[PDB]
């Protein structure tokens, strides 16, 4: 019943800024004070900023006092955030929810921002040769950002046996993954294992054959 | 010719109180049978501490005090002493060497109402917990955190008391539950609340 | 949806009497029932709630008792004052409150003859073409009076309009108006225009008449 | 001015377990406490409030409980979907809003436990000839999923060069993570091996791979 | 000292629309429920809804003939109750009294009312406004004189007499409807006859829906 649409995420500089929106749903929007609630990735909670019903009172961390600054429209039951002289540490995802007996009752399913400082660029693709009866082989994407990739093996010919891990974030600012065939040694049907990764962000699509060693 | 204790009065009320606003009445100058309680099946708690209900009826005491109250049927062994909880710390708090009984009972078909018996209430927040046979029935805006609140109800700022809202179709551990609490208090002066069997 | 009913749908009793109103739920209720007391022209007033608690302020000549479906409204002495409509109301689904339909409470009282005037039109409203005259009934038990139009010495028959006040909240009386409505031409055309009131306060028919 | 958790708990499925919070009587102690539940990759759900209060739908095997300065959360009948991270919050008497512990990563020990499945890659000569080096790791296939992964150079620990990703389940529900070491040819070639070393539970794999 | 006072409503042609106000004062207006209670002419009372207070949700509850076409809403800053009526059926013609429960101590009785106010008529009719005319019912041990509130619509009139001064034997009829379709009706008072040499009586006629105020002497 209760809804929570949150919207106005993407990817800026330090220094940039961003205004992230939250459509309610399903309730008296004017009556509830609405709060934002970020997640850092792979780290744990911390409140950002409250909003009073009617926006007579505002609430702010220090953590982001002057910069960033919360607002609500009752008119179009959204609540607003207006985030600027963005850190690389505001990197997070941003919850929208709403304050009921002094807890966060309902939340948002979130957007993220990213502040990164680093730049749209291509990856480099090496592969990764092969050598009980079953042999690996793969591609490994190195030095790309920002996410995402897509790869696939012969144009989506071969889809039995790949796993493609989750990126690293390396200090580099730029990400980095392998993705890695399992076929049993009876390698020289699918002779040529081609890895095809494609970063779109980038449009830099770039091929590379694993021939095993 | 003896005179006995009004305890109807206590257990077959109309209306309850709520347990914030928790009531006491006192019961002096009669003869209680409290092995008609202990043996009447219609109550679903009955723990006595510092007495057994085997000797109440040969026991006296200068003072009798009934407390009375509704809870939830999962809120009842908060009543016992020693324990913490929103009923122990916030509404009803009983003393660690406590030497009385508690006594409860489901009350579905009495304090329950189609579409929620708001009339039942709990304090939900307080900064400090109750001592032993403490009533707080305030209504000021309590405070969370560090931004005052001028007596408005806001973000940081809310109502002290929650409503149990009370239906005949919760689940029995939310079900309204009727609870009487005898205190035995016992002085260097004449006793004058006594057993059958003094 | 419980549904709520009174009984009995009126009644009249002396001052200093016992009264009784019943009040019955299509399903149980348990302990959620309020009467109420509505005076002419007032607001509802919260005589009892819970059943049988006295709202603070109330005479103690009012008390409640039942449970379940089936409640009662009792009034040990009854006051001239307390004419009244009297509801019970029904708490137990809170999503849906219901009333009783209500039970009509008046005095009886020792007869009283009326005192009978007869006003002539207005000057002013004749001048506008309409003419009224009006016949004041005043504080008269019981209700039942007849009142005849007879103007020269013709009855009259479908030209009076009645009204009829409360019962007054201190000596039980009523009041009745009765206004005959003709046009500045028929009033013109006739003189003696005469008010018959009978009445069992009243030994005789008595007539009181104008000319004009 | 902060909370504390435990950073990690264990339990097999019906067993109960509790989840400590430290704090102040500026937080704890004169403020209400709360309890969030947030399985990885959705937003948390309200588990208590006002310290040991159940919002709707929550089931009655959550509990809550709270000491002068510590919280704590219980979880009876511990089942395959409490597998999550559960935050306590609370309010401190010298800031206007709420403040979180670290988190406490609850694991429902579901499946029995499995060893994990270490694959290494050397650097390929491409990435050579291009001046770079980048030693490629994988695990896969164990569970509980929870790794450490250590490399080595002629046996000494490496000091730089390490990034690794944190445990990620797969469509078996075991876990899977993945590790790299970044060195430049003329230390890929100045060793005589290099070995990565994958715990799983006390236990750890190791696989090598040596110049060519 | 708590009151209600109810304001707005009047007359409306079927299918309108209109919104009826009542203020709180006296009282913690956020921690009440607040109700609304129609009764038609002679009809009795009945339940027409009812807001909670914030504490409790706020939630709003209407009665089946109502349902979908009432609004009931709270502005807790202003300590006002409203009631946004639509689709408006000649039913519908009553008296609204806003009303508040027994719940402002420690004792809770929710849906008791005990406080209500005056109540604000509202007539669903497609006949028009037409405002009263006024004339003297002029006296002969008692003596008997009053006024008639002749041709009016809708209800309802206020009369007094010496502003308040004489309210002793003041009688004032219900409304009859004439054939017209109009209202009259009619305020008596007897007085001692030796009074209306030393004592000047006077009727305060007023019909709000028709912004009309006459104050006629009666003469003897
Ligand atoms: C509150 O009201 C209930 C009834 O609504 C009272 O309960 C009554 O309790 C007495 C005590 O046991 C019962 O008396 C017994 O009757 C059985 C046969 O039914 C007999 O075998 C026993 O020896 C004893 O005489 C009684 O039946 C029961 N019900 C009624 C209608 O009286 C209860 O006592 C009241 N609470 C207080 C504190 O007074």
């Amino acid at each position: 019943e209760v809804q929570l649409l949150e919207s106005g995420g993407g990817l800026v500089q330090p220094g940039g800024s961003l205004r992230l929106s939250c459509a309610a749903s399903g309730f008296t929007f004017s009556r509830f004070a609405m709060t934002w609630v970020r997640q850092a990735p792979g780290k744990g909670l911390e409140w950002v900023s409250a909003i009073s019903g009617s926006g007579g009172s505002t609430y702010y961390a220090d953590s982001v006092k002057g910069r960033f600054t919360i607002s609500r429209d009752n008119s179009k039951n959204t609540l607003y955030l207006q985030m600027n002289s963005l850190r690389a540490e505001d990197t997070a995802v941003y919850y929208c929810a709403k304050v009921g007996w002094g807890a966060f009752d309902i939340w948002g399913q979130g957007t993220m921002v990213t502040v990164s400082s680093a730049s749209t660029k291509g990856p480099s693709v090496f592969p990764l040769a092969p050598s009980g009866g079953t042999a690996a082989l793969g591609c490994l994407v190195k030095d790309y950002f920002p996410e995402p990739v897509t790869v696939s093996w012969n144009s989506g010919a071969l889809t039995s046996g790949v796993h493609t891990f989750p990126a690293v974030l390396q200090s580099s600012g730029l990400y980095s993954l392998s993705s890695v065939v399992t076929v049993p040694s009876s390698s020289l049907g699918t002779q040529t294992y081609i890895c095809n990764v494609n970063h779109k962000p980038s449009n830099t699509k770039v091929d590379k054959k694993v021939e095993p060693k | 010719i003896t005179n006995l204790c009004p305890f109807g009065e206590v257990f077959n009320a109309t209306r309850f109180a709520s347990v914030y606003a928790w009531n006491r009445k006192r019961i002096s100058n009669c003869v209680a049978d409290y092995s008609v309680l202990y043996n009447s099946a219609s109550f679903s708690t009955f723990k006595c501490y510092g007495v057994s209900p085997t000797k109440l009826n040969d026991l006296c005491f200068t003072n009798v005090y009934a407390d009375s109250f509704v809870i939830r049927g999962d809120e009842v062994r908060q009543i016992a002493p020693g324990q913490t909880g929103k009923i122990a710390d916030y509404n009803y708090k009983l003393p660690d060497d406590f030497t009385g009984c508690v006594i409860a009972w489901n009350s579905n078909n009495l304090d329950s109402k189609v579409g929620g018996n708001y009339n039942y209430l709990y304090r939900l927040f307080r900064k400090s917990n109750l001592k032993p046979f403490e009533r707080d029935i305030s209504t000021e805006i309590y405070q969370a955190g560090s931004t005052p609140c001028n007596g408005v109800e806001g973000f940081n700022c809310y109502f002290p008391l929650q409503s149990y809202g009370f239906q005949p179709t919760n689940g029995v551990g939310y079900q309204p539950y009727r609870v009487v609490v005898l205190s035995f208090e016992l002085l260097h002066a004449p006793a004058t609340v006594c057993g059958p069997g003094s | 949806d419980i549904q709520m009913t009174q009984s009995p749908s009126s009644l009249s009793a002396s001052v200093g009497d016992r009264v009784t109103v019943t009040c019955r739920a299509s399903q149980s209720i348990r302990s959620y029932l309020n009467w109420y007391q509505q005076k002419p022209g007032k607001a509802p007033k919260l005589l009892i709630y819970a059943a049988s608690s006295l709202q603070s302020g109330v005479p103690s000549r009012f008390s409640g008792s039942g449970s379940g479906t089936d409640f009662t409204l009792t009034i040990s002495s009854l006051q001239p004052e307390d004419f009244a409509t009297y509801y019970c109301q029904q708490s137990y689904t809170t999503p849906a409150i219901t009333f009783g339909q209500g039970t009509r409470v008046q005095i009886k009282r020792t007869v009283a003859a009326p005192s009978v005037f007869i006003f002539p039109p207005s000057d002013e409203q004749l001048k506008s073409g309409t003419a009224s005259v009006v016949c004041l009934l005043n504080n008269f038990y019981p209700r039942e009076a007849k009142v005849q139009w007879k103007v020269d010495n013709a009855l009259q028959s479908g030209n009076s309009q009645e009204s009829v006040t409360e019962q007054d909240s201190k000596d039980s009386t009523y009041s009745l108006s009765s206004t005959l409505t003709l046009s500045k031409a028929d009033y013109e055309k006739h003189k003696v225009y005469a008010c018959e009131v009978t009445h069992q306060g009243l030994s005789s028919p008595v007539t009181k008449s104008f000319n004009r | 001015s902060v909370l504390t958790q435990p950073p990690s708990a264990s339990g097999t499925p019906g067993q109960s377990v509790s989840i400590s919070c430290s704090g102040t009587y500026s937080n704890i102690g004169s403020n209400p406490v709360n309890w969030y539940q947030q399985v990885p990759g959705t937003a948390p759900k309200l588990l208590i409030y006002a310290n040991d209060q159940r919002p709707s739908g929550v089931p009655d095997r959550f509990s809550g409980s709270k000491s002068a300065t510590s919280a704590f959360l219980a979880i009876g009948g511990l089942q395959s979907e409490d597998d999550a991270d559960y935050y306590c919050s609370t309010w401190d008497d010298s800031l206007p809003g709420p403040l979180f512990g670290g988190g406490t990563k609850l694991t429902v020990l579901g499946q029995p436990k499995a060893n994990p499945t270490v694959t290494l890659f050397p650097p390929s000569s491409e990435e050579l000839q291009a001046n770079k080096a980048t030693l490629v790791c994988l695990i896969s296939d164990f569970y509980p999923g929870a790794v450490t992964v250590a490399w080595k150079a002629d046996g000494s620990p490496v000091k730089a060069g390490v990034e690794t990703t944190k445990p990620s389940k797969q469509s078996n529900n075991k876990y899977a993570a993945s590790s790299y070491l970044s060195l430049t040819p003329e230390q890929w070639k100045s060793h005589r091996s290099y070995s990565c070393q994958v715990t799983h539970e006390g236990s750890t794999v190791e696989k090598t791979v040596a110049p060519t």
